[PDB]
């Protein structure tokens, strides 16, 4: 579960979120990742560490082919200080179905498939953009 | 509808994949990362062609304002001097009113 | 003063892009600087279009459509420097109209559907220093035009139709520093393309059809970085590389490579990197003597023998070395590689661990050796290493395992060595955080830092404290064997002592009174072995599931139970036979106790032995074992309670022998009733949706399995009158 609970004040906004993640436990803050930025051609930002990434997919018919397997996707973001990743599913359920479902790899994958999580990537839109604190589950 | 400049738009991440004419920038906030197409690159950036699709890529190189490649400027800041594309405080070797040194 | 079409900004300088203009507005100041007018639809230029403005030094016409240009448009620009005509309709090289061009320095022409040339092109331009020309539909290099440009240092051509280079291409251009030539059709180059380039330092050929290596790279003395990948090069030999000393970056992945020089890597003294894939034809190592300064080596799908001794005497800056998927047999000493933090040796054939072989190590941090068949590790093997946070031992033969040394470590792998049957102390590894072993049973011992890991994840069926579990188990199984063991045995003193000769009909209780004995011999076997160790059992799980006691135990377990229900299904038969055949009776019951010899011998001789839980049960814990027989047990079973309850109802839908006959009903619909939900549970998981957590299967298991065989003597000293009289001819004896 991705809990929804940022670094400002916010009411009921404790357990904000419950989701699912198939591929351990660790807490982070919250970062968005655009789908091309994760490829080799891409430069590495590495702003700073201690960070939780959250990547959206958008629907693969009218899309053309990825730059590498969403399981390089993965892998590449770990390099990063983006300690944990996330995927959205919601708009491709193929996606929640994708790779050898098991996970390779140690960290920690977490799909959603989250009809409120979509939900919570309008918040991450929000009125203030983020400065939110992120909780796993 | 569709962004302008753009045919594969999305509002959830951006812009997909622009005009085959025109190149796109990931241009990422504090919190977001939106690309937006773009008639050219920023200074700080250099263009760069491909079959598949085009994309503005940062240089390797300090004290440059303009680049042609990653490995070659052709613009420093005012100040320095410039030398077969690397900025250097002196003319080296170069016994060099054009901030041009060569 | 500025027009509004065009508002302006300011520092002699005016920008009016995107505005849609159809001509160049007017009434701006004659003193401007720097002019954009691009982004709009200018598709003719009038002659002395740019009459007005003597002090021009900087214009760009980005997405105007262009198709006409006046030649004499660009008159009178005599202080013209940067003039860029980057995205148009051109469809060809306006040589005449920049003409008149003499103080340019650059000039970009990409992207302008541009398919010939005139030959008289670039006349005039003395002072040009560079050249953009990508993404056009051009056929060949524009060898005559590009010689009346001595002063040119960066020039492009990617994105073309080119095939080929003619020999003396660029002889004028003597101040040439970067060319591009990426993403075109080229597959042959001649010997002397590239003559004249005395200052060259960056050359791109990736993205193209070549398959043979050029040997007219060796008149390029000042090159720093080349790279050709994305191409079909699969030889790369000997002197490849003698004639540019000064590389620094070799791009060649992503390519069929085959077979590299033995010494196609020597003298380079400012290369850093490099990485080989796929070279499925190299049996020597490479010749890397010369070469100080490298920091990275990666050799992988190669038959490399073995690894020269003087790696890390030579040179001392490596930070990686990987030699997966290689052949290596023995380790050299790595005594010198003072900057060396990690060592990959996966997929290999070493033998062991010598007393030194990782001695004198300071910063290693990530190692791995799975998969490498390592027979016998040394006692002091890791003592000297220092801070190490990943260790991978996985898929090995080993049988014992070194612990001092390693409190740093925070991930070691050791599943998949069968034969580590010990247990691995537990006061050695205060920092460990992620750990995975061959058996279930080791990891009772770890289970203020955080609980590590544990790949078997032993549970219910894989108890750590206590083998039944509860306090009421164990009474539970207590009763049954006590009961089980005397009734059994009293039924079977009184049943065979009267005479040699007995009916057939007082014939099968005496065999089910044997069936049902050997189901209590079991029951007490399991408790015996619950009482010996009740505070531990993660020390005695290896030697119970790996010695040679849980398959005597299974053997019997699966006995008995093929045994009772064979002999009630014959009972049934013989019973409904009856309404002279005192000849074959006996014949069918000795036919049918080899039926459970059958039905045991089988999940001992298979492979697959059922020995998920201590317990050694045929009903399924899991996946691991053999499901078939499973599978096929329970499917016999129910064929078999079926057809018995069919022949006894036809038998009561239409004297002494209502007592047998009552006694005989009474013995099947209580096989019949404790036999459901075992068989229930068995499949549960893999039809149902719903999930039901171990210890209740185990719970159940345990409970309801042995219960016919203490249910069915009980019965028999009770209900049958014959029993009431049994024991008179006994007190006789």
């Amino acid at each position: 579960i991705i809990r929804v609970i940022p670094l400002k004040m916010d009411p009921t906004g404790k357990l904000n979120l419950t989701l699912e993640g198939v591929f351990t436990p660790a807490e982070g803050k919250l970062m968005q990742s655009h789908p091309l930025y994760l490829c080799n051609a891409s430069d590495d930002d590495n702003l700073e560490p201690g960070f939780i990434s959250i990547v959206k997919l958008e629907s693969p018919r009218r899309a053309p082919r990825p730059c590498l397997s969403l399981a390089s996707k993965a892998r590449m973001a770990g390099e990063r200080g983006a300690s944990a990743v996330l995927f959205d599913i919601t708009e491709d359920r193929a996606a929640a179905e994708q790779l050898q479902q098991p996970l390779g790899l140690t960290w920690p994958v977490v799909l959603i498939w989250g009809n409120d999580a979509e939900k919570l990537m309008e918040f991450v839109y929000k009125n203030q953009k983020a400065h939110v604190r992120i909780e796993l589950k | 509808a569709c962004a302008k400049g753009c045919e594969l738009c999305s509002e959830v991440n951006g812009c997909l994949k622009c005009s085959p004419k025109l190149f796109i920038l990931l241009e990422r906030n504090d919190i977001r990362q939106v690309g937006v197409c773009l008639p050219s690159c920023p200074p700080g950036y250099f263009d760069a062609r491909n079959p598949d699709m085009n994309k503005c890529i940062k240089c390797k190189i300090e004290h440059c304002e303009a680049c042609f490649s990653h490995n070659f400027c052709t613009k420093c800041k005012e100040g320095l001097y410039l030398h077969k594309g690397r900025c250097y405080p002196a003319c080296p070797e170069g016994s060099s009113g054009t901030m041009e040194c060569s | 003063l500025c027009a509004a079409p065009c508002s302006c900004d300011g520092d002699r300088r005016v920008d009016c892009s995107g505005k849609g203009l159809t001509a160049v507005p007017e009434g701006l100041s004659a003193f401007t600087q720097a002019l954009d007018i691009s982004m709009n639809n200018i598709t003719q230029l009038p002659e002395d279009a740019f009459k007005n403005f003597p002090f021009l030094e900087e214009l760009q016409l980005a997405g105007n459509d262009l198709s006409f240009i006046h030649p004499k448009a660009l008159s009178g620009l005599k202080e013209l420097k940067v003039l860029t005509l980057q995205n148009n309709q051109l469809k060809t090289v306006p040589s005449e109209a920049i003409r008149g061009l003499s103080a340019l320095q650059s000039l970009r022409l990409d992207a302008n559907h541009i398919t010939s040339v005139p030959e008289d092109s670039f006349e005039g331009l003395v002072q040009l220093r560079h050249l953009w020309l990508d993404d056009n539909s051009l056929t060949e290099v524009p060898v005559h035009p590009l010689s009346n440009l001595p002063t040119l240092q960066a020039l492009t051509l990617a994105l073309n139709k080119i095939s080929s280079i003619p020999d003396f291409a660029f002889t004028n251009l003597s101040s040439l520093v970067v060319l591009h030539l990426h993403n075109n059709k080229i597959r042959s180059l001649s010997q002397h393309c590239f003559d004249g380039l005395d200052n060259l330092e960056t050359l791109d050929l990736n993205y193209n059809n070549l398959g043979e290596f050029p040997q007219a790279i060796k008149a390029l003395p000042s090159l720093k970085e080349l790279g050709f990948h994305s191409n079909s090069i699969s030889v790369i030999p000997d002197g490849a590389f003698d004639g540019n000393p000064l590389l620094r970056t070799i791009h060649l992945y992503d390519n069929p490579l085959s077979f590299v020089g033995n010494s196609a890597f020597h003298n380079l003294s400012d290369l850093h990197s490099l990485v080989i894939r796929g070279a499925s034809m190299v049996q020597q190592f490479p010749n890397l003597t010369g070469t100080v300064h490298l920091e990275s080596l990666t050799l992988t799908g190669t038959k490399i023998s073995s690894i020269p001794n003087n790696l890390c005497q030579e040179q001392k800056m490596l930070r990686t070395l990987d030699l997966s998927y290689n052949n290596i047999r023995d380790l050299p000493s790595f005594n010198g590689c003072h900057a060396l933090e990690e060592i990959s040796l996966q997929r290999n054939q070493i033998y062991q661990i010598k007393e030194g072989t990782f001695q004198g190590l300071i910063s290693l941090r990530i190692l791995d050796l799975s998969r490498n068949l390592i027979h016998e590790i040394h006692s002091r093997a890791f003592a000297t290493l220092g801070p190490i946070t990943n260790l991978d031992v996985s898929f090995n033969e080993l049988t014992s395992f070194p612990t001092e040394g390693l409190n740093g470590l925070n991930q070691l792998k050791l599943v998949g060595n069968f034969k580590l049957k010990e247990a691995l102390a537990a006061k050695d590894f205060v920092n460990l955080r992620s750990l995975s072993v061959p058996y279930a049973y080791q990891c009772c011992a770890f289970w203020s830092q955080i609980i590590i890991h544990c790949t078997p994840s032993t549970g219910a069926f894989k108890p750590c404290e206590y083998l039944l579990g509860s306090w009421m188990i164990r009474l539970t199984v207590w009763f049954i064997f006590l009961v089980a063991l005397f009734f059994n045995l009293l039924v079977i003193l009184t049943t065979f002592a009267s005479c040699t000769s007995l009916p057939s009909s007082k014939l099968f209780i005496g065999l089910i009174s044997v069936s049902n004995l050997f189901m209590g011999i079991y029951t007490g076997i399991l408790t015996f072995l619950d009482a010996v160790s009740w505070g531990r059992f993660a020390e005695f799980g290896i030697w119970w599931e790996t010695g040679s006691g849980c398959k005597v135990a299974g053997f019997l377990a699966v006995f008995s139970s093929e045994s009772a229900i064979f002999l009630l299904m014959l009972a049934t038969v013989e019973r409904s036979l009856s309404a002279n055949h005192l000849k074959q009776f006996r014949v069918a019951a000795l036919l049918a106790f080899l039926g459970a010899t059958v039905a045991g011998c089988f999940p001992l001789f298979h492979r697959g032995e059922y020995s998920a839980s201590p317990l050694c049960l045929p009903f399924p814990t899991g996946e691991t074992p053999s499901l078939g027989f499973t599978v096929t047990l329970v499917l016999l079973n129910s064929l078999a309670f079926l057809l018995m309850a069919v022949i006894y109802t036809k038998l009561y839908c239409n004297n002494s022998q209502s007592s047998m006959i009552k006694h005989v009903a009474w013995l099947i619909f209580t096989n019949c009733i404790f036999f459901c939900p075992v068989a229930f549970f068995s499949f549960a998981p893999l039809i149902t949706a719903i999930s039901i957590s171990p210890e209740i299967m185990k719970s159940v298991t345990l409970i309801f399995f042995p219960l016919p065989a203490c249910l069915n003597p009980v019965l028999y000293v009770f209900f049958n009158p014959k029993f009431k009289e049994d024991w008179k001819l006994l007190k006789r004896r």
